[PDB]
């Protein structure tokens, strides 16, 4: 079961968003207590021409 | 604490952190109109299907 | 002693939309709700309806409206 769910995770439905941005625009990138977010944190994004534009 | 557990300069301190929250409370999506949707994931008894409960 | 959570709300999408006098992270408590809507060009009379709970008489809010023109003159 563990080996199969490792293969399940390799074959999941997924999305990703690679973005290029300046710091403090508006968010500060830095460790917890100093930035709004850091590596590993959950962040939201919107997609420009996606059919439901508030998603 | 610094006298009881002395650590040298440059000592590499390993930790493991949960920056997901999938198994307790987090959000997988939402709307800019009404906010993020709070949710939990649980593995069902087969070990392969995850249920999602919305808070 | 810190200032109270007196706030500036800014509707502009380029900036932090809620900021407190205390430096408290009040914008993180919005659950990703955003202000989305501008006042359009050549907008005349508008009525803004606010509501408040937990306030006392003598406190004021303000509404603040910029004036940015494409040109040094004309366009009224």
């Amino acid at each position: 079961i563990m080996a199969a769910r490792a293969k399940q995770w390799a074959t999941r439905a997924k999305h990703s968003h690679e973005i290029q941005v300046s710091d403090a625009a508006p968010y500060i990138i830095g460790e917890r207590g100093h930035g709004h977010f850091w590596l590993g944190d959950r962040v939201g994004t919107t997609v420009l021409g996606y059919p439901d534009p508030y998603t | 604490i610094a006298s009881l557990i002395p650590l040298r300069h440059g000592c590499l301190v390993w930790d493991i952190v949960d920056n997901s929250g999938w198994g307790s409370e987090t959000a997988f999506g939402g709307s800019l109109l009404t906010g993020l949707v709070r949710a939990v994931m649980n593995i069902a008894s087969d070990g392969m299907t995850e249920g999602i409960d919305i808070y | 002693t810190y200032p109270a959570e007196n706030v500036v709300v800014d509707s502009d999408p380029r900036e932090e939309q809620v900021s407190s006098e205390s430096g408290s992270p009040i914008w993180e408590r919005m659950n990703s709700v955003r202000f989305l809507h501008y006042i359009p060009p050549y907008t005349g009379e508008v009525t803004f309806k606010l509501s408040v709970s937990g306030a006392v008489p003598g406190q004021i809010a303000t509404l603040r409206l910029p004036r940015a023109w494409s040109r040094p003159w004309g366009l009224e």
